[PDB]
RNA sequence: UUGACCUCAAAUCAGGUAGGAGUACCCGCUGAACUUAAGCAUAUCAAUAAGCGGAGGAAAAGAAACCAACCGGGAUUGCCUUAGUAACGGCGAGUGAAGCGGCAAAAGCUCAAAUUUGAAAUCUGGUACCUUCGGUGCCCGAGUUGUAAUUUGGAGAGGG
RNA sequence: GUUCUUUGUAAAGUGCCUUCGAAGAGUCGAGUUGUUUGGGAAUGCAGCUCUAAGUGGGUGGUAAAUUCCAUCUAAAGCUAA
RNA sequence: UUGACAUUGUGAAGAGACAUAGAGGGUACCUUUAUAGUUUC
């Protein structure tokens, strides 16, 4: 599409004068990760998408502080690989949308409506508890049945 | 973006967050190999402040060394000379064990040159380290000259003559007044020296 | 013996001493004659011992009656009080 | 400005200055906007250490001058040791 | 007497002797020959500043320098990356806190620009018979501390009395004012 | 069932590279004793000989987390000098530098850390042609867990 | 010395105003042990235990507290004679 | 060969101290009590 739409603005530039400005202005996702995380704190974000499996885990692990701290709706969304065909890409980690087009404005307002049910708001409380105390089956059925003859 | 983020909360090694990663990346790196790739980096701003650019020519090795002191090896204790130098368990080794771990991974990829090094973990028996290496056969890097330095030969095994980030420090290289026995090399200002000079015409 | 003096350096004690027995060396020759024939506070002729390189002015022989105005870091108690005989000031210049 | 003479309380020539151009590497130290937003970001996202459990365990029982002698022991020397106290204290006003 | 000679080690193998020292002078006269036809209308090295020396014993003279600042540069109207292509050294990790100093390179980089002509980046090329000097064009030569003759005035101050009474000033500076802070200290 | 991803493998897979010799000088590690103290144990010989690893036509060092206390110098190197001095030492034997000054030669610099976001603009390889230390067109890949442009503290950036 | 080519609505330099000015972590530093130096209440290097900061940090050749001033900007890199 | 520090985590009881969370209560005090906490054996 790229190399189809420089040869369709080669014509337009050169003959009608124009400031490229054949081209209509793009609405696109925004995907890259240092590019994301200037996207929020300017507040310009509308939904940021995050995937849970990341190799080096510490990359990403500030992203649900930052986007509660400057209030963006952000969401966890199960797949690095999922992201990754969405824009073309192998893994991508991270999505962010800047604009999305006016017609399309309704459905992404009730979308927010679920996503920050689930995460911007239990957020106070998902700082105070911990995780991971389940044991293997044969610990765990060697514990109940100390448990039931106690 | 993520480069102060990471840099920032890298520095809380006592964290709560920090020392799970230690603790659960700590048992993945016994049950490897000693030497074993690694096919990116676990620090990514760590690497890419140390002259790391994530394109074809660049290979991050994660290589394990014991810790401790260098038991002299002389059999059964026996020195044989004047009792200064009878002692064995308290010898130091004057190479740090991060060029140690440099010169390892050095004589096994051999037609690699060794860019730079950085902790990643440590545990009561080893410290873990993870080596940058670049590849001056390979024509990304032959090219774009901010790194075909690396390609001339006068760099031929940077890690086993003490020229890398550990190398200059461990030899005592830098400018002042503290560093008068070793500014320009050691062996070289011994030698200057203890060098009796005499012209023609004998002043 | 003393105490020890940990990085000395013989710059902090440079101070080479001219004696008024000198004083008039540092005029060259064929100035020198010009302004013993001359008794003048009008005109004295000017030495800067610091350009020459001598530290201190101490006082040591007689000089002659001719008033002359010395520029140095250091004088004595008997090298200022002859010079005031002939007539001459002390500048301390640094 | 110098009395010109060779020795005393301000010794040396008397010459006119002419205070030159501020470096920037002189403004070494000094942060940003923005890293006063990220320290202050990651401070709540990495909690306390385990020996500054003890700093903020030990203002609240026995006082500043015991901590002093703590953080001193902690860490290197006695002049970084006020500046962690003193940090712990800003720790202790701002939870109320 | 007793004297020292530290030769107890195996001196005998480090002994350098310079019979050479007549071979690589002309050796060296060589390197200036060669160069001075390579470098072929440039004056085989570049202009020096003007620097009074540091250490008490040695601030009475003054001494070419490394280069002259960004300051120094800006004040005789060129930029910095312009001035070492004509020939000038720049030193940036040097500071100006003297005024007649720094009036004297100025001074020196006004004529400078007068005694060289550079040439256009076309062609056409004059002939210029190079200078193989430029520090010999522009010679160090000591400033003037004062006139020959002058009158003399005197005030009685003994300049004996000033010296002693300079030093001891400074023997009993912070006992006077520790004095004083416990003087003010009173209810 | 089908298709990706991450990690790890296999090929006499396509194209590459390293080993060994020399070793006078160079950069590191490891490292003695005879000897001198009229004995000898700290010390000295010596931060040396032997042992081991690594380069070049030189290498190493280098654009300051420097020297200074002045009217301040201004990357490194080498020579003359400071100096057999300050200092170390059963303070005995013995050891022992540096700054300033004069000269040889002089040359500076770039990455990380800024949103290209109105367009990953970057690069290996294959193939076809060509003026062949390479160029252009095309197609696979690499890559957003960040490749180019922009900036390196002496500054510099966004705006007007 | 010549000859063929327009590279470029490209690139670079300079004045003034305003807002900014991101700068390297198991590191710097401290204890201790060994080694080492002319380095002496500790010159370097190394092992282990502890482990930093942002008007901060190192250094200013006698250890320590208090108050100043001066000077550079570390923990990443290239380069002839 | 013996001690300390590191490797070295998590529980349930017990014995304390604080932070918090109200009641009372003779800037405060202090016998009380709850909880959700940080740690001492």
């Amino acid at each position: 599409e790229k190399k189809e739409r420089l040869t369709k603005e080669a014509a337009a530039v050169a003959e009608g004068k124009s400031k490229q400005d054949a081209s209509p202005k793009p609405y696109a996702v925004k995907y890259g990760l240092n590019h994301v995380v200037a996207l929020i704190e300017n507040k310009k974000a509308k939904l940021v998408l995050i995937a849970n499996d990341v190799d080096p885990i510490e990359l990403v692990v500030f992203l649900p502080a930052l986007c509660k701290k400057m209030g963006v709706p952000y969401a966890i969304v199960k797949g690095k690989a999922r992201l990754g065909t969405l824009v073309n890409q192998k893994t991508s980690a991270v999505a962010a949308l800047t604009e999305v087009r006016a017609e399309d404005e309704a459905a992404l307002a009730k979308l927010v409506s679920t996503i920050d049910a689930n995460f911007a708001d239990k957020y106070d409380e998902v700082k105070k508890h911990w995780g991971g105390g389940i044991l293997g089956n044969k610990a765990q059925a060697k514990m109940d049945k100390r448990a039931k003859n106690s | 973006g993520a480069y102060k983020y990471l840099e920032e909360l890298q520095r809380k090694k006592q964290s709560d967050v920090l020392r799970f990663l230690q603790r659960v990346r700590v048992w993945e790196y016994r049950q490897k190999n000693v030497i074993h790739r690694a096919a990116r980096p676990t620090r990514p701003d760590k690497a890419r402040r140390l002259g790391y650019k994530a394109k074809q020519g660049f290979v991050i090795y994660r290589v394990r060394v014991r810790r401790g002191n260098r038991k002299r090896p002389v059999p059964k204790g026996a020195t044989y000379g004047k009792p200064t130098n009878q002692g064995v368990n308290e010898l130091k080794y004057q190479r740090s064990l991060r060029a140690t771990a440099e010169e390892r991974v050095g004589r096994r990829a051999a037609n690699l040159r060794v860019l730079n090094s950085y902790w990643v973990n440590q545990d009561s028996t080893y410290k873990y380290f993870e080596v940058i290496l670049v590849d001056p056969q390979h024509k990304a890097i032959r090219r774009d000259a901010r790194y075909n330095w690396i390609c001339d030969p006068v760099h031929k095994h940077r890690e086993a003559r003490g020229l890398t980030a550990t190398g200059k420090k461990s030899r005592g290289i830098n400018k002042g007044h503290k560093f008068n026995n070793t500014k320009a090399g050691r062996r070289k200002t011994w030698k200057r020296q203890n060098t009796l000079s005499l012209w023609r015409y004998r002043k | 013996v003393g105490m020890r003096y940990f990085h000395k350096q013989q710059a902090h004690f440079w101070k080479p001493v001219l004696n008024l027995d000198k004083l008039w060396t540092l005029i060259p020759e064929d100035k020198r004659d010009q302004y013993l024939k001359s008794a003048s506070k009008e005109t004295a002729p000017v030495i800067d011992t610091l350009a020459a390189g001598y530290g201190k002015i101490l006082g040591k022989g007689r000089i002659p009656n001719v008033p002359v105005i010395v520029k140095a870091r250091f004088v004595s108690k008997l090298a200022e009080e002859k010079i005031r005989a002939a007539g001459g000031v002390v500048e301390l210049i640094a | 400005v110098k009395t010109g003479i060779a020795i005393g309380l301000n010794k040396g020539k008397k010459v006119t200055s002419m205070t030159p151009a501020p470096k920037i590497s002189y403004k070494k130290g000094a942060a940003s906007n923005r890293t006063k937003f990220v320290r202050s970001l990651v401070r709540e996202i990495a909690g306390l250490s385990p020996y500054e459990r003890r700093l903020i365990d030990l203002i609240r029982n026995s006082g500043e001058k015991r901590a002093r002698k703590v953080a001193k022991k902690r860490l290197g020397s006695f002049t970084r040791a006020k500046a962690k106290v003193e940090e712990m204290n800003n720790i202790i006003a701002a939870s109320r | 007497p007793i004297l020292k000679n530290h030769f107890r080690k195996h001196w005998q193998e480090r002994v350098k002797v310079h019979f050479d020292q007549a071979g690589k002078k002309v050796s060296r006269r060589n390197a200036r020959a060669t160069r001075a036809a390579k470098i072929a209308p440039r004056p085989l090295d570049l202009l020096r500043p003007v620097v009074r020396a540091p250490t008490v014993k040695y601030n009475r003279k003054v001494r070419a320098g490394r280069g002259f600042t960004l300051a120094e540069v800006k004040a005789a109207g060129l930029t910095a990356a312009y001035a070492r292509t004509i020939g000038i050294a720049v030193d940036h990790r040097r500071q100006n806190r003297n005024q007649e100093i720094f009036d004297a390179n100025v001074q020196r980089l006004k004529e400078y620009q007068s005694k060289i002509i550079v040439f256009p980046r076309n062609g056409k090329a004059p002939e210029a018979e190079q200078v193989l000097s430029a520090a010999a064009t522009f010679p160090i030569a000591q400033p003037a501390t004062d006139v020959e003759a002058r009158a003399v005035q005197d005030n009685g101050e003994s300049a004996f009395r000033t010296l002693r009474l300079a030093r001891s000033e400074k023997k009993f500076r912070g006992i006077r004012e520790k004095r004083a802070r416990e003087k003010a200290e009173a209810e």
